[PDB]
């Protein structure tokens, strides 16, 4: 197409902080963050707003439907501000203390007020037109992106959270619905379809999701900064507009990801957003660069090359009817070695050799590959690759074993898919009553101990010698990320006792057991003393962190007032060319700046410690909730939140133990 | 990060102190020159009145 | 001057703090006609620079 | 190398014109741009002054033109033949150089080769050092300026410096049957010269303020010629100097004027533009954020329907379709003229001539008061008790005269008036917070013409609160009419905030009674 | 005071009308509304609010 | 300003350099091409479809194809040279000439001037006249192309021989008259008109670094007229031709590249060139011609593509019909549909048979050395698309190389360009390429990173740290050592048993003159590092089978500006962002110091050079420490321990204290 309008804005736009909003009620304008912590507004002249603080989120929407104005939201790692730009007046200036890493604005399920959802360290929040907490839940890790999409087709939109844990979870008003495990820290989600949402990562992977599966996916360089679904070809179905790190804006399709429209810039792409600038009654598509240029749009031979490739294949087969016996089969085998890696051995029942192996896995290896290299003096039939995944998620290696002779210049590439299970580590062994972890969770299951044994064989790497009778039995496992221990005990009464000293491991095991037996509700009797004592320590320390930060901020305000007074006094002494007093003011200013810089260092240090403590508390609440399946989850979450807002720590631990 | 704002502040402070000392010395030189000029113009009025 | 807290820098005329004409009512600044009931919270205009406020 | 002209003299193939300015207004060639390949098709030399706008017709052979050269006079191009009537041809290869440029012909101008040109002024005497020619651009800046006074060879006269003209179009492709030549100079003198009798028919000086672009696109089809005053008005002063219609309706001065023979698209400085018709009615205004530098509108397909190229005053361009917005981006630091660049018989190619040197082509009933019951009750009281009011007000006026005379005499006694035969006026201003205040006495002699010789200033302060370095000093000779600021440095000594008054007495040196006085309440110290 | 310090008159006015919804005839709140209207220099409403203050107090030196 | 629409024609197999030609035929001409299997073919493109003519039988890889004619007759005889012999066809499928010209390896270039036949080889050059040997030359370097000036517009035949070492030897008979020097190894050259230049004779050359020229070879000396040395247009010129496409009246220059770039140069300045239209193609152009092949009456450019896609760039619009709502798109779509259906049927059945019963290709690689930088720029090309490229060691749209770098190529890309930066030492690089064909084979390539770009002259007035090898050499073996040790030297030992080469370090200008005879060798230099590396590597080869006391001062004075620039880079980029925070307020009217105001403008260039700075700083530190260690090693000492003090000194970088630490300890 052709850019229906273009303009150059002299201000650097922060990448993920762009919004279009009719701040005059009927006159759409652009809001975008900038350096120095200032948010600029382009009306059709640029008007600055002094946030005086490093912005981290920015959106714009309708927060009180009584009036027809868009409210400019501005999030900061410790604050959140709604702003009525027309009549400059704060709708609500809330202090989060959890951070603002990703915010949205819409209507959740069974809530009659458009919420300003937010995402911080590990906890989300929600605020109405006045700033009242109406929604709050805890998630796995740092939230990086949020969007509102009606997964499940029931007319009330659930919210999709992209955790730093590489996961995408979908949250209802209170309940969690599903979680799909992507392969890197999410960076952007965008819904415009029914239950389809487009996602981006930090690998560079831009993709599309149905309910719980990926339509398509493309991985490139220049990881996407901002994705937004629009209808460029106006075929009635939205397409994933994307703005990459180089400048390319590629409008793709929500079908198998085929590039439809393409454009380029001079710098990276800050944000792609829809909004009707030109007042034509139809939406537009504005692309805003990092360097501050805005451009707005209104809505062939390769197959012959494939034919030639097919003819080349036919040429190869006719030539047939660096050579290798045609009956060469690559056979793999997984194992685990202590004296500390999951080994994968590949061999060939011939005299042929394996010149190189290029394993391809998404999140296990650093990068996407781990090419194993054997020197010419080391070549042999069977080659072993050591693997060390960083976390327990079932991965699927796509091995490409280069098969050939010793002195060859061309040889085959045999492709083979092998899945490392979820708990690929933990080479399970014999029990040791001296080092059994004192932590324990107990819960109930339906029946069919043999079904649980099949669960073990499906989600664990048991050796072939194993065999389990229907009687109650204990299975132990040594972890291979650390030397920890795990003890699963299946009682004859149909009860289950997980005896791992790690709480995340217990959550994962219980959730997999639930999803394996189609269970909608479960309640646990849990106890993790070592973790609970440390959590109590952090909860104790939080209050003194609060007090120290308060005192430091008071002192620094005092010294800043002193410094402004000295600036005025020095300007006065300089206006009457009295240089002794001017130099004395400048000396005092130097000394005050030194003292204030020391104060800044110590405050920042205590403040980062405070953020660590808050994240610890929120992640602990989430770890408690995540241990129970179904309706008990949000029950425990809200119970712990109320038990911490009232500083009833003992009740917090009581509800985390059994409640 | 302070982004080396403190370093720019220190540099500017050094510049300000240097300029203040320069202005002080120029004020002293100007005062000496004014006194010598007063003597000279005294002599010139004397020689015109004679 | 040395303390900036207002969010909007150039807000719409009629929503920020920063009648008879000067031919009838005495004035104190370019505008701002003289008021009754001086209170110690009166700002009655503001200077532009430290030099103007001092001089 | 800054330029002035830009014009599309089409129908040859795509022949575009560009008038550059050389050392002293010279066109080395008035260069042909050839905008899609940037070469010289037909060079146009021999022009001593910056031309701005050519002129075409349907019957012309497309090579000759009309170069309105801002400088000495005008040089109409007729295939390297500038032929106007009697004063406008003025030797198109620089006549005020080449009488003395012959000494600067060994190399380019640089101060090394100039100091060997001592004999070159006097080994060849083409003129006896005439004042019109001896000092144009390249000569010695110091040594030959002492021979101008003793020679003083006389000069000639010609038509004044021009910007734009007006000419005929009907009998144009013979260049001699023209009748009216109404050109616009800088002193707003559109002289009307006629070659049928070698006469001056008229002169248009009714603005008597300089136009920017005199003729809205060199003419109008209705001949409603549009002169633009540099005051904030645009005139409808017709062709051949008819009776004026004048639309003053502009908020500020107009910047840049072209026309598309239907409308008058002027600039402004109140951040807009105004589209006026031939009669003075505003057809359509357009709002822009900044001031405008130069506009235009392209060819007409319907009655003037294409894009407007409107630059700004902060390096920005802004393109429009009158109602719908297209572009804001930052190419030209300044600009001269925006015209066609059309090649290959396409629709439209745009050109842009910046002032750094480039040639850019980039595409993207009244208020009577009312009286209440209070007024009628007050008037009734006045009508029933007027005598007592009169008597008591006269008594109060007598007592007021008494007390005012009393206070005036007491002030004269203490000599506390800062305004008081013996004319003077003094007032003391205090500046600065902190322990050191600057105290400047503004003193003034207020007399017709009489200075005051012997006066002196003495300060009265509390020697425990303020440390005045020189509490007594003579004042300069006060010339009638000048405010003398005589300043001192007061310094607060009290560790506690104490505000005490300071008196100032101005007095003669032979008398002991102060001529006048002043008071200053020193503010608080704000010490340390 | 806090809102006026952040240069937000229209927030302070809404807060004052909220307070008057709580305290139906407070004189200090009406006087603050009138002070804000006079700082914004639209006397046609400051006189109305000072007249309300008068209807409440009638000895108010300010109004 | 010019626009050319990309209309595609018949696709042939993979083609070498200059393997396409146009028969002169006022209507549409005919295209003739040669595949790497020997199947020379010709078509006319009557209406949309290629009406093939005399598509011959497969043979050796067609290395060159040229059309000529004996007399002034319209030249129509098309000669090819596949393996070792020159075959010749008329303007139809009748072979008439088959000159065996029994040689050793192959032909790499050939020119037909009527009956005269000038052919090249790896090193050999022959001039025959109707199957009769008349001239024979053996250059010291490989030949890239041979041409003979017009024997009609002039009188003598002066064949020019473009060598690999940046020279054009304009030889007559069997001995060189003189040699013209040109920047970069020449790859193509052709007289720059249908005659050879109006003003007598002119030779237009194009080099592999990317450079054009108009060497006017007179009887005894060349007259350089202009050069098109480029900056952004890197890429080896594989083809060039003259044709008037713009239509001004003077012939334009249609030049191809190695990165797809096709360019037209007009001479609107009446003596010098200027670019008019450029277009990328995603593959490597191998031949360019003018004229018209489709829809006579509109001049167009025919471009032979490496994989064989004989494309055209026409001056005629494509949207012939438009209304309320073209059809040729639908026709081509339907044809490709049917063909892909039937081919899928056949190849699926054959895949079934092959799997139940259970391919060589070409990679035009180019391991050149960028001179403006110190980084080789490897460029792989495959006829099909690649799937993944391994890089094992001892413009690109591909993915991350993090792992031994494995690069996957997204979508349907043929060529892959990747940089490789190697230090002044560390000699010893494999690359496995896999295409997107069905058996999915892999082909390995072994490049060498040698232990210095070779030039033609040095400066002997520099402090030369000579070094002499003596004893028991076969001159061929010593030459093999120098080939093992130096980037650009011919493998075949040059005749005469005495050879001298003039090298030059590209990271900083220090020459490495190398002279050697049957049993002796002198390796002069301006660097201690170079001669130390040479000593070590030559001693290693042997085991397998003097100092100017001011040279260190000269090398340190050479290095000093680079380290100064890097440190100033760091110092400015430290404050760039802090100053930018101040820039956003108060508009910068009166306050900012001019010093930092000089940085506020060039902040962008400073920031984008800071990204590359750390590599340059580490390389400079390594070079300095190697220089120090070696210049102490020559005296017989071992100073591998004083390195950390040198590192600290460089963190300080007092140049005078640096030279003091060099001379003292």
């Amino acid at each position: 197409l052709q850019p229906v309008f273009t303009l150059k804005l002299r201000h650097k736009i922060s990448p993920r902080m762009v919004a279009v909003g009719r701040y005059d009620g009927t006159h759409p304008c652009l809001a975008a963050a900038t350096q120095a912590g200032k948010v600029f507004i382009h009306n059709p002249d640029v008007s600055l707003l002094n946030i005086n603080q490093t912005v981290s989120c920015l959106t714009a929407g309708v927060l009180n439907p009584e009036l027809g104005y868009d409210a400019l939201l501005v999030g900061t790692q410790t604050n959140l501000l709604a702003y009525d730009v027309y009549n400059n007046s704060d709708l609500f200036y809330r202090e989060v203390a959890d951070g603002a890493s990703a915010i949205v604005l819409g209507t959740l399920g069974d809530i009659t007020s458009p919420l300003a959802i937010i995402g911080g360290n590990c906890a989300l929040q929600g605020f109405n037109h006045e700033g009242n907490d109406l929604f709050w839940t805890v998630t796995g890790d740092n939230v990086h992106s949020l969007a509102l999409c009606d997964f499940d087709g029931d007319g009330k939109k659930e919210l999709l959270v992209g955790s730093e844990d590489f996961d995408i979870r979908v949250f209802k008003e209170d309940e969690i619905v599903a979680e799909m495990s992507e392969t890197e820290i999410i960076t952007s989600l965008c819904p415009m379809y029914g239950s389809r949402f487009g996602y981006a990562l930090s690998n560079g992977t831009v993709g599309v999701y149905d309910k719980t599966a990926r339509y398509w996916r493309i991985k490139s360089k220049n990881q996407a900064m901002s994705i937004h679904a629009f209808d460029l070809n106006s075929d009635g179905v939205c397409e994933l507009i994307t703005g990459w790190s180089n400048g390319k804006v590629d409008a793709r399709s929500d079908r198998t990801g085929e590039v439809i429209f393409k454009d380029n810039f001079s710098s990276a792409i800050a944000g792609v957003v829809e909004g009707d600038y030109r007042m034509e009654g139809c939406q537009q598509l504005i692309c805003c660069s990092v360097d501050g240029e805005i451009r707005g749009y209104l809505p062939i031979r390769e197959l012959s090359q494939k034919k030639q490739n097919l003819l080349l294949e036919l040429r190869n087969y006719e030539e047939n009817a660096g050579v290798i016996p045609a009956n060469t089969k690559h056979h793999t085998a997984l194992s685990v070695s202590l004296g500390a890696h999951a080994e994968l051995c590949i061999s060939t029942s011939n005299d042929t050799i394996i010149r190189a192996v290029l394993i391809f896995a998404e999140g296990v290896f650093a990068g996407e590959s781990h090419v194993v290299h054997p020197s010419v003096h080391h070549l042999s039939s069977s080659v072993r690759i050591p693997i060390t995944p960083p976390k327990d998620i079932p991965v699927d290696l796509h091995l490409k074993t280069f098969v050939g002779y010793r002195s060859s210049t061309q040889f085959h590439v045999f492709e083979l898919t092998r899945q490392l299970p979820r708990f690929s580590m933990y080479a399970l062994t014999s029990p040791d009553p001296a080092s059994e972890p004192l932590s324990y969770v107990n819960f109930i299951i339906a029946e069919r101990a043999q079904r649980v044994v099949m669960w073990l064989n499906q989600n664990f790497l048991l050796p072939e010698d194993t065999n389990i009778q229907n009687a109650p039995f204990q299975v132990c496992f040594t972890s291979l990320r650390n030397g920890g221990q795990l003890y699963i005990k299946i009682k004859l009464s149909g009860e289950i006792t997980v005896n791992t000293d790690d709480i995340d491991l217990a959550g994962d095991i219980i959730q997999s057991m639930a999803s394996f037996f189609a269970i909608e509700d479960l309640q646990v009797e849990a106890d993790f003393p070592v973790y609970f004592e440390e959590l109590r320590k952090v909860l104790v320390k939080v209050d003194e962190y609060h007090s120290v930060h308060q005192k430091l901020s008071a002192d620094m305000a005092d010294n800043s007032n002193l410094i402004r007074s000295l600036l005025v006094q020095a300007e006065d002494a300089r206006l009457m060319r009295d240089m002794k007093t001017m130099k004395n003011r400048y000396k005092e200013l130097y000394d005050l700046n030194k003292d204030l810089l020391n104060g800044y260092k110590i405050r920042c240090n205590n403040h980062t410690e405070l953020l660590g403590s808050l994240k610890a508390v929120n992640q602990a609440i989430q770890r408690a909730g995540h241990l129970r399946v179904g309706k008990p989850k949000n029950q425990v979450i809200t119970a712990c939140r109320d038990a911490i807002r009232s500083n009833n720590i003992n009740m917090l631990f009581r509800i985390m133990r059994v409640g | 990060p302070l982004q080396h704002l403190d370093t720019l502040l220190d540099g500017t402070y050094k510049q300000v102190i240097a300029l203040a000392d320069a202005v002080e010395e120029n004020q002293d030189n100007l005062f000496q020159s004014f006194t010598r000029l007063k003597s000279a113009t005294h002599l010139v009025i004397l020689l015109i009145g004679l | 001057i040395l303390d900036e807290n207002a969010i909007a820098q150039v807000p719409r005329p009629g929503t920020s703090l920063k009648g008879p004409s000067p031919a009838v009512r005495p004035v104190t600044q370019a505008g701002r006609p003289i008021t009754g009931f001086l209170r110690p919270s009166t700002q009655s205009g503001r200077p532009g620079t430290i030099e103007q406020a001092i001089k | 190398a800054c330029l002035a002209l830009a014009d599309f003299h089409g129908d040859g193939e795509y022949k575009l014109a560009m008038g550059d300015l050389g050392p002293d207004g010279r066109q080395p060639r008035l260069k042909v741009l050839k905008g899609h390949t940037l070469v010289s098709q037909k060079p146009l030399p021999d022009l001593p002054a910056a031309a701005v706008t050519f002129l075409m017709a349907s019957h012309e052979p497309r090579t000759p033109a009309l170069a309105i050269a801002s400088g000495p006079c005008v040089y109409v191009y007729k295939n390297l033949k500038p032929y106007f009537k009697f004063s406008l041809p003025s030797l198109p290869t620089n006549p005020l150089e080449q009488d003395l440029w012959n000494q600067a012909k060994e190399d380019q101008i640089d101060p090394l080769t100039l100091k060997e040109m001592l004999e070159g002024i006097r080994e060849k005497a083409e003129v006896p050092l005439s004042v019109q020619s001896l000092r144009f651009l390249p000569l010695e800046l110091s040594e030959m300026e002492a021979f101008v006074n003793q020679h003083k060879s006389k000069s000639i006269r010609r038509q004044t410096v021009i910007t734009t003209m007006t000419t005929l179009k009907k009998n144009l492709a013979d260049e001699d049957a023209v009748s009216c030549l109404v050109l616009g100079t800088e002193n707003k003198e559109l002289l009307v010269l006629d070659p049928e009798a070698f006469t001056i028919l008229a002169k248009m000086s009714l603005p008597s303020v300089p136009a920017f672009l005199e003729a809205s696109g060199q003419f109008d089809v209705e001949f409603r010629l549009a002169a633009a005053c540099r005051n904030g008005s645009i005139y409808i002063l017709r062709r051949d100097s008819k009776r004026p219609k004048y639309c003053i309706e502009l908020g500020a001065q107009p910047v840049g004027l072209v026309g598309v023979h239907k409308v008058l698209v002027v600039g402004s400085n109140q951040d807009s533009l105004h589209g006026f018709t031939y009669k003075g009615k505003r057809l359509w205004t357009v709002q822009m954020p900044a001031a405008i530098l130069a506009m235009n509108l392209l060819e007409q397909h319907s009655r003037g329907l294409q894009a407007v190229m409107a630059a700004l005053a902060n390096e920005e361009v802004r393109i429009y379709h009158d109602k719908v917005l297209l572009n804001v981006i930052r190419t030209p630091e300044a600009v001269t003229s925006l015209c066609f660049g059309r090649y290959g018989r396409e629709d439209n190619t745009l050109i842009m001539t910046t002032l750094g040197g480039g040639l850019i082509i980039k595409i993207l009933k009244l208020n009577v008061p009312r009286k209440t019951r209070l007024y009628v009750d007050q008037t009734l009281r006045e009508r029933e008790a007027g005598t007592a009011m009169h008597r008591t007000f006269q008594a109060d006026l007598y007592l007021l005269r008494l007390r005012a005379a009393r206070a005036y005499v007491q002030a004269l006694e203490s000599s506390l008036s800062p305004v008081s035969r013996e004319p003077l006026k003094l007032h003391a201003v205090v500046q600065g917070l902190g322990p050191t205040f600057k105290l400047t006495l503004h003193l003034q002699n207020t007399s017709t013409a009489r200075p005051i010789l012997g006066l002196v200033v003495c300060f009265l302060y509390n020697e425990v609160l303020y440390a005045l370095p020189r509490a007594f000093f003579k004042v300069p000779l006060l010339v009638p009419g000048l405010n003398y600021p005589l300043e001192t440095f007061v310094k607060s000594l009290s560790d506690k905030g104490i505000s005490d008054i300071i008196k100032v007495l101005v007095l003669r040196e032979g008398q002991s009674t102060p001529l006048l006085s002043a008071h200053i309440n020193m503010p608080m110290s704000e010490g340390l | 005071k806090v809102y006026i310090s952040l240069d937000q008159p229209l927030t302070a006015l809404n807060l004052f009308k909220q307070g008057l919804d709580k305290f139906p005839g407070e004189v200090t709140l009406l006087c603050g509304i009138a002070r804000i209207y006079e700082e914004m220099n639209n006397i046609s409403s400051a006189t109305e609010y000072y007249k309300e203050v008068l209807k409440q107090d009638n000895t108010h030196v300010e109004a | 300003d010019l626009n050319l629409n990309r209309a595609d024609y018949l696709q042939v197999g993979v083609t070498s350099q200059k393997t396409m030609k146009l028969l002169p035929a006022r209507a549409t001409q005919k295209v003739v091409v040669g595949d790497h299997d020997g199947i020379v073919m010709c078509f006319g493109m009557k209406k949309g479809e290629a009406v093939t003519v005399f598509k011959t039988l497969p043979g050796q890889k067609i290395a060159r194809l040229e059309l000529g004619g004996a007399l002034n007759t319209p030249q129509e005889k098309i000669f090819i040279a596949a393996g070792s012999e020159i075959r010749g066809f008329t303007k139809r499928g009748k072979q008439f000439l088959s000159f065996e010209t029994n040689l050793t390896e192959s032909i790499k270039a050939m020119h037909i001037s009527g009956s005269d036949l000038f052919l090249s080889a790896s090193y050999i050059y022959n001039h025959y006249c109707d199957c009769k040997d008349q001239h024979y030359y053996l250059s010291g370097d490989k030949i890239n192309d041979v041409i003979c000036l017009p024997v009609e517009r002039l009188l003598r035949e002066v064949p020019v021989l473009a060598c690999q070492d940046r020279v054009l030897r304009v030889l007559q008979g069997s001995d060189v008259t003189y040699e013209i020097e040109v920047p970069g190894p020449p790859t193509v050259l052709a007289l720059h008109n249908g005659n050879g230049g109006d003003s007598g004779e002119d030779l237009l050359f194009g080099t592999s670094d990317g450079k054009l020229g108009l060497i006017q070879i007179t009887t005894s000396k060349p007259i350089h007229k202009w050069e098109i040395r480029n900056e952004k247009k890197r890429g080896g010129i594989l083809c060039v031709d003259s044709f008037d496409i713009v239509g001004d009246g003077v012939k334009d220059l249609l030049v191809g590249r190695d990165d797809g770039m096709v360019e037209v140069y007009g001479f609107d300045n009446a003596n010098e060139p200027v670019l008019r239209f450029d277009h990328t193609l995603s593959e490597s152009v191998t031949s360019i011609q003018g004229g018209c092949v489709g829809k006579d009456g509109y001049d167009e450019i025919v471009v032979s593509t490496y994989s064989g896609w004989i494309t055209g760039l026409t001056t005629e619009p494509v949207h012939k019909e438009s209304g309320p709502g073209n059809q040729e798109m639908q026709n081509k779509i339907s044809s490709l549909r049917s063909e892909l259906e039937q081919l899928q049927y056949k190849v699926l059945q054959e895949r079934e048979k092959y799997q139940q019963s259970s391919p060589s290709f070409s990679v035009n690689d180019k391991f050149t050395l960028n001179k403006d930088d110190a980084s080789y720029s490897l460029i792989l090309e495959v006829q099909t698309a690649i799937d993944n490229v391994l890089i094992q060691s001892d413009k690109n749209s591909a993915v991350v190389s993090f792992s031994l770098a494995t690069y996957r190529c997204q979508a349907n890309t043929t060529r892959l360009e990747l940089k490789i930066r190697s230090i002044e030492g560390q000699y010893g690089l494999q690359a496995y390429v896999t295409p997107r064909i069905q058996p999915k084979t892999c082909q390995v390539r072994q490049y060498h990173i040698k232990p210095h770009q070779r030039t033609h002259f040095i400066d002997h007035d520099r402090p030369m740290n000579t070094l002499t090898l003596t004893g028991q050499f076969s001159f061929s073996e010593l030459h093999s050592w120098v080939v093992f040790c130096m980037p650009e030297v011919p493998e075949k030992p040059p005749a005469g048993e005495c050879v001298t080469f003039y090298f030059q370090n590209t990271f900083l200008d220090t020459q490495l003159e190398s002279t050697y005879r049957k049993g002796e060798g002198v390796f002069k230099s301006d660097n201690i590092s170079t001669i130390s590396i040479l000593k070590d590597v030559l001693s290693k080869e042997a085991t397998k089978r003097e100092i100017n006391e001011v040279s260190v001062k000269h090398t340190l004075k050479l290095i000093h500006p680079k380290l100064e620039y890097q440190l100033l880079l760091a110092k400015k980029v430290q404050l760039i962002d802090a100053l930018k925070e101040l820039q956003v307020h108060e508009g910068n009217t009166n306050f900012l110091i001019p010093e930092y105001r000089c940085i506020l403008e060039e902040a962008d260039h400073l920031q984008e050079e800071y990204k590359k700075q750390p590599a340059h700083l580490e390389r400079l530190y390594g070079m300095i420490t190697d220089l120090f260690i070696d210049k102490f090693k020559f005296k017989g000492t071992n100073v591998k321990t004083k390195v950390p003090l040198l590192l600290e000194i460089l963190d300080s970088y007092d140049q005078n204290a640096l030279i003091a630490f060099f001379d003292a300890a």
